[PDB]
């Protein structure tokens, strides 16, 4: 196996909903709980009728994780597993990470501890926070951060919403996401990111719709996301662990952030349209307006994919649409690195929200993978720090919470080998 | 979480009565009656503003701090006036002398603990304290000078919670009052040194903006007061609901003030359509950020026109596009960078509620704290200056047990405070 | 014309001025006041004036100047002030004709009367 | 997309009410009622002269200036004077006396700030803007010289979007006014130099036009001001619908204009037979080419026949053969080979939209740009010289804050710019 | 395989949604898609039940492109297909090309891409454009231009519709045909061209009708394209690629432009009389009244025909009725040319519009040829343009959109050697 989650923030949260949504859509598991292992590696059959989450929920602010207690799904998780620290959010990671943020982490640890055992032989947790926040970087931060000393033995992808390149919210974000990258960094396996802003796109150009709601990015994140656990931690042609994640998708040890991608993003009212062809599906992989991050391949090589890929699939036909890719030289793949091709072939093909706005096909590619691209984005949310850090700007809102002039530069001195990280492991033979 | 309001003098009582009349009704709650709230949202988060007692009885948690009866006793004795426990009026029959001074040190020093007390009853409530709203004009005894006591107490006893301070500096144009400057400087100066986030309206830049922007005619009082307790409800109570992207007096306060100073932001209301004809509903956003940052429109008298912006709060509250939200406040960072002030690259705080202004369908209070307002302070720390010269009204203060010195200090303090302020504007 | 009268100012008063709003400060009413009479407390007009306080205090040190001399004209600084082009075109007319006629042989020296502002 | 009408002075005012309460008729915009539309195609172009707010409330986007109140206050009074939102009102309660420098640099300037604000609200409605409408009289104050004003600003704004003039040159038999050259000779003079597209209309054409062509034995105002409002429609609003061959504004401005100047145009419309008898029905097309082309019949003083042409576009609007278009308009280009100037091969331009006008079946909109309106610029010009010479009633203007070398300026300008005309006849 | 086509400018759109027409009505699929290889060089089996058109359709005013997607055909395109510039279209090259024009040309190429991609083995893109038009001269030129290269290996067939000879509507017009003419020269295959107003004498001369509605003109080119693509990639006894066109019908690589020409145009009503002969047919082909183009043989001698026959013809008949015309000699053919007779031979008859007014015989001849007569056509044309240039006339309105002194007189020196290209490859031996 199994892969417990936390879904820490608001947005972790939420996020969370959706993609527990789609789950037991896809496996006739009404909200009451229950249907009429496989992917017990998700979901434990407690009582003698029902099927309780196998994750927990962290946010600082009722809100939201009340909204989940009112809406059909309340009866699908344990009451329990929904941790909450009446007290302050606070867009700030010191206050979320330190000071307020530590109240509550034993007692969130616990459940982890508590879900951890209860299970048979895990593989990890799957992480939902949403970088830029006071209860998703900074809590987490130092979650993660229990968890490498607890757990080492085991795998910590975190799943990622990182800061929107133009269109961020928080007026500190940077300041909250310099610092959840720092502390996180020497915690987790593998760190899938997910851009915000990114995912607009191609709900404006790939299914066309100026109302995005937040709860659709989340149902697409909620997809890509189902592609990872869900389906693969189930049977198929080409099965591939958690560990193989990591293995197959980390050259290094920073917990190195591949990017989610998704292929068949086509709104329903197209939904008749003659289906897409394994060759385009695969092709639609290497375009830069499908990939949930605004991190065009603007140079990044990429130096591991892990092609997910669900449905009717013939292998060959893979093993042959990669072939074509693997020649097309315009999507350079790094020096050092001879093949980069993680194939991963489930059966069940993907399950759409009955009436939301995707598709529906019979074949997906959720298709992650390392960008030396990124070198790009993190430069990007590393400046925007500097620029206020160079005028303190919301300091006194951190230091007042039990943080220091260390914690901040040094943790941007952090990140520096971050750019240089992301810079040599590429553009270089 | 919870806050404590606080009606220091009469003004900032006045509009109590306002702040509450609004507040209620933005939460169901009738004079004496209990939450009758058209939805259910409107409850899980009273307790910031209230107490459970009876079980339809959840009473105002704010204070009543004032010289003069006939004030408090025009308030306790109108509408919502019967909902106020009578333990929160901390009167003071003495003479409300307009001096800060006879409300400072020498009539209002004495009332002081007699209200701590109770300050204290009402933040040893429950749960946890956030901060305390202080209202009030620095134009007058009860105001600046008894209420600018209350804060320096109060922020002895929890430099820990928060104080947003509603402050009606001395409008220009017109004084309301002659020594005006005297019971304001001295009143600034108690704010820059306790408070954390005050909010200046304008007597003035009301009726402007409520007689041309409300094609109002006869905009009385109550208007004005109104038209104020309009932006503390979006500020404070919004944002202790729900939302996308929700905020706190903290984040407000974290992500407004570079310098602890403190600094003072400027309010703005974003629908401000006349009733009937205007009811354009040109309210899809961009109508709203048109609004918030034009010149009018910013209940500070002084034009943000007139120097650059440290920070921004558009806390909006009406469902709306994280995306058309968030794109909107950067053509507008972009159209002005000439006053946005640099060296912080996303000036603006976009914080983004959900349930609106129970009659409306949306809305965004500003909270601006830009260098403008250096030209107010200085307004008010000149009119002393030509006064002080000659030491005007002086003997009213003096002869209460002041200092020469005292007023000295204040002019210096906050005339210092104009200089800063302008360290940014460059 | 405006424009004639603006080349006449500038060149009286050492003055930039573009437009005829410009004279709504009140501040070169002041100054032409100053070449007739010489009597006007200069130090005290704020000649580069960017707020409407300001203006305020060249309007009163204008009136004063009037009631001094017992200069009936009417000057309706509600008008003025707002910077507006016709009440200041109308008003600025009126103060060249005072001029020529009051101005004395002396000669002016607009710049140091200023001092240099 | 877009275009934003401008009711300049009284009368391009007056002729609003008429432009306006033909082009709602033909899109089906009751009062302030919403789209009757008897069809559904005079509704997916609407946008180019409303805008959305209600949902029955398609607000007409002009602008209504004017110096005299009594005028607005007569136009807002009628019958569709209750749809324009008030904000389009753009008043002066000045004396709106009868003086282009009245309008133009004293009285005018001041409402200029308050008017282009509104121009930009409207600008920056939505969409895509295309140009600006302009009515008005260039024998007048609010006229020819607020109006000239309004868009010598506009033309500094927006040197991208387009803007079509509808101007009532004074006619000449008999001048409804008496500085009449003064007010015109200096209106023309702004603009040759800002608007790229004039078309020049005449009281006493139109009466001819209007009681020859329409047995019309009584044509008010409300009539000629009807038939003008006839051809406006025909140009702008009529293109931007569907057509075999269709143009809009710039198709007509880029293919009308030869030479920078802006050139004045002379519009002209097709059906115009007196009602009853006259239906003659012979509107198979020979008809309406034999129409649209005889001297009586084109708006303009002058007459064609006086003078080549350099441009012509048929814009006709009803069912017809792309075939029996083309053709006819060739015969007539060889029929009249005389007059037609030759350094353009196919001086016409053959427009062709399909819906016609709500109640017809066949009509053709002609906007010529012949060199015969030569003959007019220089009555004008001469009008002006023959008083000017003698300063006549200058005081009225200089007085105003004018000058002697304004009126110069003007003459001149607009004197040359008859001279360049022929450079062309020739 | 296929043969892509882009409907350029309002007219091409106009025109495009009539070929467009003609083409489901001959192959059972009702404006819903669905009919109840062969076809698929030109329809696309989007799964599915439904047939996706294999084109696309550009114009800066929506006006046009607008109302296909009101008019049954609104469920025959993909609502992707129909590109459009909300903007203006002016009726003039320079803002279409360059200027304007610019903004759209990716997007367009897009789908041109997009669309060439998911075929198999295409052949090349039939064009439709109108000459002398601003969106139809100007954009085209760069679309075509961004062709010939993006696919130099491939067929760029343009079917054109050039400046009636006095009927012309636009009062640039040549301005904007002498500028399409020397940017897609060197770009172009073959030009095919069907001159509006000798179409109407065929209206008017050999089908009587004083009534021709735009939607005419486009039935009939609506028919002489079919011939073209349609039935003709299409089996038959003779098949002839579009390959074979530019092969057979291009002696020289400036994209020369034949001229369409069709037999059987005889009015219904007429519908009843017997038949026509297949020499008739043949013979009519001859002359000077029946072919789409005011290009009188006025001595331009043929060099090259493609006699694309359908419907019920016997070869010898052919090869019999050509040979009494080989021997016509007042048919005079070019001098280097032995033999300039490519004989198509389709065998499904021609299909008529149900109630138009084209007769509906039971074979049919559309001929189309190089002719040294377009020598003329091309000279009327530019000496057109001269006249204004000669004054600049409407020059201020280009140069004004990015354009330049050189542009036009260095594209009037262009078909200055048109003139004496048309007129070496002939008049000489
Ligand atoms: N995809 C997605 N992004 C979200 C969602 N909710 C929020 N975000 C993004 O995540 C960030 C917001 O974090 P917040 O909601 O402010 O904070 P939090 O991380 O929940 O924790 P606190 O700051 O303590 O409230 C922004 O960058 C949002 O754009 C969501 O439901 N889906
Ligand atoms: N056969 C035929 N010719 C047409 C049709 N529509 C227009 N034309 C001709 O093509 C030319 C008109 O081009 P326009 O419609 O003005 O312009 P456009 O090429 O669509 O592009 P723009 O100038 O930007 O609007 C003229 O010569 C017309 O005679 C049509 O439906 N069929
Ligand atoms: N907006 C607003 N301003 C008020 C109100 N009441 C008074 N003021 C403003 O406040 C200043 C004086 O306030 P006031 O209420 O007299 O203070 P006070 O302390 O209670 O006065 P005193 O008892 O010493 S005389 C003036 O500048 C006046 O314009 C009110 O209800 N609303
Ligand atoms: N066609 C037409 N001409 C009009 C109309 N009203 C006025 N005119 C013509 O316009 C000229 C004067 O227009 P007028 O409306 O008086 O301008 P104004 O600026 O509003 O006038 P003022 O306010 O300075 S006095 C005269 O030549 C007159 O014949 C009208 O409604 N229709």
């Amino acid at each position: 196996r199994e892969c417990i989650s936390i879904h820490v923030g608001q947005a972790g949260v939420q996020i969370g909903n959706a993609c527990w949504e789609l789950y037991c859509l896809e496996h006739g598991i009404q909200p009451d709980g229950q249907m009429p292992d496989s992917f017990n590696t998700f979901f434990s059959e407690t009582g003698a009728g029902k099927h309780v989450p196998r994750a927990v929920f962290v946010d600082l602010e009722p809100t939201v994780i009340d909204e989940v207690r009112t809406g059909t799904y309340r009866q699908l998780f344990h009451p329990e597993q929904l941790i909450t620290g009446k007290e302050d959010a606070a867009n700030n990671y010191a206050r979320g990470h330190y000071t307020i943020g530590k109240e509550i982490i034993d007692l969130v640890l616990d459940r982890i501890r508590k879900l951890a055992d209860q299970c048979t032989g895990l593989q990890g947790f799957s992480v939902f926070h949403s970088f830029g926040g006071g209860t998703g970087s900074g809590f987490t931060s130092l979650l993660m951060e229990r968890l490498s000393v607890d757990y080492g033995k085991k795998s910590k992808l975190e799943f990622s919403i990182y800061p929107a390149p133009q269109v961020s919210t928080a007026v500190v974000e940077p300041y909250n996401s310099i610092l959840t990258t720092h502390t996180t960094l020497e915690h987790s396996d593998c760190a899938f990111m997910v851009d915000n802003e990114a995912i607009y796109d191609i709900c404006r150009r790939n299914l066309d719709i100026e109302r995005p709601t937040y709860t659709n990015l989340n149902r697409l994140i909620g997809q890509i996301v189902s592609s990872i656990t869900a389906s693969l931690r189930f049977d198929g042609a080409l099965n591939v662990d958690l560990t193989e994640f990591q293995t197959n998708l980390v050259p290094y040890p920073r917990g190195h952030f591949p990017l989610a991608t998704y292929a068949p993003v086509i709104s329903a009212e197209k939904a008749y349209h003659e289906q897409l062809s394994v060759a385009e599906i695969t092709n639609a992989c290497f375009e830069p307006a499908n990939q949930m991050v605004k991190c065009d391949p603007r140079h990044g090589k990429y130096m591991a994919c892990c092609l997910l890929y669900r449905g009717d699939v013939v292998p060959k036909d893979v093993n042959a649409a990669i072939a074509t890719i693997k020649t097309k030289r315009t999507i350079q793949f790094v020096d050092w690195c001879p093949t980069g091709f993680k194939v991963g072939i489930n059966y069940e093909p993907p399950t759409v929200v009955p009436g939301g706005d995707l598709a529906k096909v019979q074949r997906a590619v959720c298709m992650l993978s390392n960008t030396t691209a990124i070198a790009e984005a993190w430069a990007r949310l590393d400046h925007k720090f500097d620029l206020m850090y160079a005028k303190r700007a919301f300091v006194h809102w951190y230091v007042g919470e039990g943080m220091e002039e260390g914690e901040f530069s040094e943790a941007r001195e952090d990140m520096a080998a971050l750019e240089k990280d992301y810079e040599e492991v590429g553009v270089d033979s | 979480r919870e806050i404590v309001h606080i009606q220091a003098g009469q003004c900032g009582n006045q509009i109590g009565a306002k702040f509450w009349e609004v507040i209620s009704d933005e939460h169901g709650i009738d004079p004496t009656g209990s939450y009758h709230g058209d939805s259910d949202l409107q409850l899980e988060r009273i307790n910031v503003y209230y107490n459970e007692a009876a079980g339809n009885k959840y009473v105002p948690r704010a204070i009543l701090v004032d010289l003069e009866p006939g004030t408090m006793d025009s308030v306790r004795s109108g509408p919502f006036g019967q909902i106020f426990r009578p333990d929160n009026f901390v009167f003071g029959q003495s003479g409300a002398g307009n001096n800060w001074a006879k409300g400072h040190y020498t009539e209002g020093a004495e009332l002081v603990d007699s209200v701590l007390d109770v300050v204290r009853k009402e933040s040893e409530s429950c749960d946890c304290l956030q901060g305390f709203q202080l209202t009030h004009s620095l134009g007058g005894g009860t105001g600046s000078g008894m209420g600018t006591l209350l804060i320096s107490k109060i922020r002895e006893e929890y430099p820990d919670r928060i104080m947003n301070t509603f402050s009606v500096v001395p409008s220009p144009k017109v004084s309301d009052t002659v020594v005006e400057p005297y019971n304001a400087t001295l009143s600034v100066h108690q704010l820059v040194e306790n408070t954390d986030e005050t909010y200046c309206i304008d007597n003035e830049a009301l009726y402007d903006i409520c007689f041309r922007t409300l094609k109002l005619t006869t905009p009385t009082y109550g208007d004005l007061n109104h038209l104020v307790s309009a932006t503390m409800s979006g500020v404070t109570t919004c944002l202790r609901f729900p939302g996308q992207l929700n905020a706190d007096l903290r984040k407000l306060a974290v992500n407004m003030v570079p310098f602890p100073r403190l600094h003072f932001f400027m309010p703005g209301f974003a629908p401000l359509t006349s009733r009937g004809s205007q009811q354009y509903r040109a309210l899809t956003v961009p109508e709203l950020t048109q609004q918030m940052f034009d010149a009018k429109n910013m209940m500070a008298a002084c034009d943000p026109r007139h120097g650059r912006y440290l920070t921004v709060a558009a806390v909006f509250r009406g469902r709306m596009s994280m995306k058309e939200v968030d794109e909107q406040m950067l053509n507008v960072q972009n159209k002005n960078s000439s006053y946005f002030v640099e060296w912080i690259p996303n000036n603006v705080k976009t914080a983004v509620c959900d349930i609106p202004p129970r009659g409306l369908k949306m809305s965004a209070t500003f909270i601006g704290n830009s260098t403008a307002i250096q030209e107010l302070f200085k307004r008010i720390s000149e009119q002393f200056t030509a006064m002080f010269r000659r030491k005007a009204f002086l003997h009213w203060y003096t002869g209460e047990g002041m200092d020469e010195m005292e007023f000295t200090e204040a002019e210096s303090n906050m005339n210092d405070l104009v200089s800063e302020y302008q360290q940014y504007q460059d | 014309s405006r424009q004639e009268l603006l080349a006449w100012i500038n060149q009286v008063t050492s003055l930039g001025l573009t437009r005829i709003e410009d004279c709504g400060k009140g501040y070169a009413m002041i100054q032409i006041f100053d070449s007739i009479y010489q009597d006007i407390p200069l130090k005290k007009v704020n000649f580069e004036c960017n707020n409407e306080y300001q203006y305020i205090n060249n309007w009163k040190v204008l009136q004063q100047v009037f009631l001094k001399k017992g200069i009936d004209k009417v000057v309706d600084p509600e008008r003025l002030s707002r910077c507006k082009m016709q009440d200041n075109l109308e008003f600025v007319q009126w103060a060249k004709r005072f001029w020529d006629q009051y101005y004395p042989g002396g000669d002016y020296d607009a710049l140091a009367r200023r001092g240099n502002r």
